[PDB]
């Protein structure tokens, strides 16, 4: 008797499952019979019911009006959505210039705080004062009269952890970042080098000021002689929209603008100059008691044994590296391996360090990098 | 994978172990290195006279891994369009993430870099652009010890002092 009836029981729950295909299924087709909309801002305007909105391609239309939007919102300066076939306004979408959102997300995953940094806290305390400090109570530096600091320079020789740097603020603050490598926006376009910095700018308005950041920039910061300039033309205007962006009539101020490079000469004498870039943060060669903070730091998610070495690592490399520990410690791993033992030997860490003298060779030495 | 193995070259086993433990025992003891913390090496540098077997010994260890292969040279990396070079190194490690276990070469590692700023001719820059991707690429998604690049250059004469770092280039083989 419930034989037969469990049959259907089981059958039932897939009807019930089917019906909610049934409808996802029409909803295909029902999406499909929707057209396209054309995307343009307003430019000006030429009467109540008459607009002038400039297409994303390019050319400029005069387009209608419906009952379904409001003309308050219709006015110059506001992104509108046109129509393909009778060129009118439809409905009515946020402002978003050009909605690139690796450019504006930074992909934060937490790894490494303020404590990871650590050996650095002689400049790690300065930062904190201009950016973390000015972007929670803004009254301190509005009670002294002084404007709040725009650009902040971090440079120094390079294993230092200055890309670490970005990484570290944006794990305490949580607040947005956009990373804007050098290379990346010097994409060949007609008027899209200089678009790019006006983008970050404008976005900072809506989306608050937070922190725009900028990865390694050797490019636009050139004086850039004649030779012919093998079509780097436009990236001349991606410097005249940075200089130009900072002595605006814009109220700035508030957004942050981290530029880290190798060396600071290659930037532009004009952003280095105040007026434009008021915050120059060198990070030099940690000092005796600096560097030991750091191998508690590597060691510390690393096994090793309670006999690791404390202050005898700094004694070894002295003058080779004194950046980059971090080197020191992937080398400790293949002494364990020829001895057949996961925890390190205190002895092998010392002889990991002593190999990294000769292993990099590369020179560099800064004294010049100094101002 | 090629068809270069390492029964095919002999008296060079003491260059051979130190790639060995490059892109050779990382993969096979990652399981070691992920319960010890231990990152593995970014890279190896390979340097030399020109006439050497770096093209050889590198060919030897990509068939044995039986992983996918990337070449990718550098002086291809400058081309009169500008960002298609750029997109060059961008999209190079981005065949390393539907693929995390892969190998990519680079050879002539001097081909791209320089500093170029105080004499005349206010340097290039149509090289260095993706110089700096080298530099970001690693820094970024990458460095997950899959994405590990074996860089061949001739001398250490002219490079770029910042090409090295422990996560780039870690050991130097002579």
């Amino acid at each position: 008797h419930r034989r037969y009836d469990d049959q259907l029981k089981q059958r039932r729950q897939n009807i019930r499952d089917l019906e909610k295909l049934y409808d996802k299924t029409e909803n295909d087709i029902k999406a499909l019979q929707s057209i396209g909309q054309l995307i343009g801002e307003v430019m000006k305007e030429l009467s109540e019911e008459k607009y002038i909105v400039k297409a994303s391609s390019g050319p400029r239309y005069i387009v209608g009006v419906r009952n379904s939007v409001d003309r308050s919102k219709l006015k110059k300066g506001v992104r509108v959505t046109l129509d393909i076939t009778t060129l009118t306004i439809m409905r009515i979408l946020p402002r978003e210039t050009d909605p690139l959102v690796y450019n504006m997300t930074s992909f934060e995953q937490g790894e490494i705080t303020f404590d990871g940094i650590g050996g650095l806290t002689e400049q790690i305390r300065e930062l904190r004062e201009v950016i973390e400090l000015p972007l929670k109570n803004p009254e301190i530096f509005q009670r002294v009269g002084i404007k709040p600091p725009k650009g902040v320079l971090l440079y120094g020789p390079p294993g230092t952890g200055k890309t670490l740097l970005a990484k570290a603020v944006a794990a305490t603050i949580g607040a947005n970042f956009i990373f804007s490598p050098a290379s990346g926006i010097v994409d060949k376009y007609i008027g899209e080098s200089a678009r790019i910095i006006r983008e970050m700018f404008a976005y900072a308005k809506e989306h608050e000021p937070c922190i725009i950041f900028m990865d390694e920039v050797d490019a636009i910061g050139g004086r850039r002689f004649s030779e012919g300039t093998s079509a780097d033309r436009e990236i001349q205007r991606t410097l005249m929209e940075l200089l130009t962006q900072m002595d605006g009539f814009d109220n700035l101020g508030q957004t942050k603008i981290i530029m880290a490079t190798n060396r600071p000469d290659t930037l532009d004498p004009a952003l280095l100059r105040p007026g434009r870039l008021d915050r120059k943060v060198e990070i030099p060669l940690p000092n005796e008691a600096g560097r030991l903070e750091i191998f508690k730091i590597h060691t510390a998610k690393v096994k090793k044994t309670g006999e690791f070495d404390f202050e005898a690592a700094v004694k070894m490399s002295d003058g080779f590296n004194g950046a980059d520990i971090r080197n020191c410690a992937t080398e400790a791993g293949f002494f364990a391996i020829r001895d057949d033992r996961d925890h390190i030997n205190p002895d092998d860490l010392m002889k990991a360090v002593r190999k990294v003298a000769e292993v990099k060779k590369l020179e560099g030495t800064i004294e010049y990098q100094k101002l | 994978k090629p068809t270069e193995t390492y029964s095919d070259v002999g008296g060079l086993d003491k260059q051979i172990e130190e790639l060995v433990e490059a892109i050779v025992l990382p993969m096979k003891r990652a399981d070691k290195f992920k319960d010890m913390g231990i990152r593995a090496p970014k890279g190896a540098l390979m340097y030399g006279p020109p006439g050497t077997g770096k093209t050889l010994l590198a060919r030897a260890c990509a068939a044995q891994t039986n992983a996918t292969f990337l070449k990718l040279a550098a002086p291809q990396l400058v081309q009169m369009y500008i960002g298609e070079g750029a997109k060059l190194v961008r999209d190079a490690f981005a065949l390393a993430k539907e693929k995390a276990p892969t190998i990519i070469f680079i050879d002539e590692l001097d081909a791209i870099g320089t500093k170029r700023f105080d004499s005349e001719k206010s340097g290039d820059r149509e090289v260095q652009r993706t110089m700096l991707e080298l530099l970001n690429q690693l820094d970024g998604f990458s460095s997950d010890d899959r994405v590990k690049v074996l860089a061949a250059t001739n001398r250490v004469d002219v490079l770029d002092p910042a090409l090295l770092r422990s996560g780039r280039l870690d050991r130097k083989i002579e």
